[PDB]
């Protein structure tokens, strides 16, 4: 069933104003709230 | 099908024991393999 969700809107004027690019909002926010796979490592011989 | 006199043994590590151990453990079971000529013979490595 349909669910609760939470609408962030970004305000592309206020980020042009203050001079932080989209790309770093939409890293940062979904970096931080969602994760990322960044790269990989060797774990005990096995890459993970 | 190469060579087919012999036999083609693999060593295992099944432990994330890594590359050192692995060699110092072949090096235990040719050494044992050398003091059976009787049985075994040109008992080697395929391999740098």
């Amino acid at each position: 069933e349909d669910t609760p969700q939470f609408k962030i809107d970004i305000d592309q004027e206020k980020a042009q104003a203050l001079g932080v690019s989209i790309n770093d909002i939409n890293t940062t926010l979904g970096a931080a709230w969602g994760g990322s796979y960044v790269n990989d490592f060797i774990d005990r011989g096995r890459v993970k | 099908l190469g060579t087919a006199t012999g036999f083609d043994f693999e060593l295992i590590d099944q432990a994330g024991l890594g590359h050192e151990k692995l060699t110092q453990a072949r090096n235990q079971l040719l050494a044992e393999a050398a003091k059976h000529p009787d049985m075994l013979t040109s008992v080697r490595p395929n391999g740098l």
